[PDB]
């Protein structure tokens, strides 16, 4: 399912 | 290509880029930063992953909707290009595989640099193994898994289990087991262990870092609950 | 780099590339099925329109992203970085005008493809208008006048009131009224007159032809609420 | 404003 979305910051 | 650029002025133009939401600028900036040699900060490791995380996201997406139409379809075209799609996504994963080997593991000796850039070593892995096929997939797999578990065995000894990188890093292994190493057990059984371990800790946290840390709990808790 | 791909296969590309939303991919596709030399139907200069949109829409908005920090902030990297952005847009829209100068305008006679290029015309000069300064910024602004103007001449002699080329035509024209040329009243004048003589000939339509043109008018509508 | 948005199909 869901990885980290580690997509801001 | 950013040899002559300042490393600050690299970093301070990551960080425009990401406001500008030019992905494939902000990596091929932290790239830059990464190549002048000195290790990279808290906030440089995550400028370094959102960016790529983002390059990559997009070349994943790409790929799935391309393999989807594939798949319906059985003239070369659909898998000519999402063989192009691949080519680049692979080419990508490549790069920060690179970096990481040359040589940002070999100079992370606190905890948390180190299972920062271990995690990195497992998702990048893993994202090849979503494309690989046969018996490269095998080797693939090995890799991020052996990438995951040294990056676990690091974080049970030195962080706390509350720590938003131990819970990230346990939250995405527990997606490798899932989605590519077919251990749905495992998964299941991480992520209920990490989900435990971490709720008997809050105590220990203040205001903000309840929050960090309850953020990626909900997250282990949604894939469970789409897994049982 | 495209002259070795079938033209069937590079609109074939094109369409997948749409669907994956890799744009720059299809803009380059596309790119080269206009350089094979060959005319383009309506739903090739729709691929061709869309491609190009899309990249420069993410273009214009980092370039808005930039700017506004660098007035903010008045070291010389938001500068430096907005330049860059700037020249990356000035280069697809010169990539575009020259597609439509070698040959595409010259090759169409029908109404709804002259008018369909000379529109991307004074659209693409007016992305460029958007970025200039001074006196470059006149003569540019007069080239999107100048495109924009003879396709109006046109679609007011050779197409419906109601056609959505025609609409979209006279909703862009008006936008460039309105934020190029500091003239806002010509702006709302063109919008509703345009939605009037548009609304006039609704009765002549079919259920479908219906949706296309009152979506549009739409806009306008939407255009007018805000300017006045 | 809004030009036409042009961005789909
Ligand atoms: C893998 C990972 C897990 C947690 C965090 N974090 O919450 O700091 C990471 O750092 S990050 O910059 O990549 C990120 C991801 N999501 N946020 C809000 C930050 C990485
Ligand atoms: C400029 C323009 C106006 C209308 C249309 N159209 O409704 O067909 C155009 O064609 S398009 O492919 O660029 C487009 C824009 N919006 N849609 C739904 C299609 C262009
Ligand atoms: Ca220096
Ligand atoms: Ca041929
Ligand atoms: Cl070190
Ligand atoms: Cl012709």
């Amino acid at each position: 399912a869901g990885s980290i979305p580690g997509r801001r910051s | 290509a950013m040899g002559s650029m300042e490393r600050a002025s690299l970093i301070q133009k990551a960080k425009l880029a990401e406001q500008a939401e030019r992905y494939e600028d902000m990596a091929a900036f932290m790239k830059g930063a990464v190549e002048k040699g000195e290790e990279l900060s808290c906030e440089e490791r995550n400028l370094l992953s959102v960016a790529y995380k983002n390059v990559v996201g997009g070349q994943r997406a790409a790929w799935r909707v391309l393999s989807s139409i594939e798949q319906k379809s059985n003239g070369p075209e659909v898998r000519e290009y999402r063989e192009k799609v691949e080519t680049e996504l692979q080419g990508v994963c490549d790069t920060v595989l690179g970096l990481l080997d040359s040589h940002l593991i070999k100079e992370a000796g606190d905890a948390e640099s180190r299972v920062f850039y271990l995690k990195m070593k497992g998702d990048y892995y893993r994202y090849l193994a979503e494309v690989a096929t046969g018996d490269d997939k095998k080797r693939i797999i090995d890799s991020a898994r052996s990438a995951y578990q040294e990056a676990m065995d690091i974080s049970k000894k030195e962080m706390p289990p509350t720590n938003p990188i131990r819970l990230g890093l346990a939250l995405n292994f527990s997606v490798f087991h899932y989605e590519i190493a077919n251990s749905p057990e495992e998964a299941i059984s991480l992520a209920k262990t990490t989900f435990d371990e971490a709720m008997a800790d809050l105590h220990t946290l203040s205001e903000d870092s309840y929050k960090d840390s309850t953020l990626i709990m909900q997250l282990l808790r949604d894939n469970l609950t789409l897994w049982t």
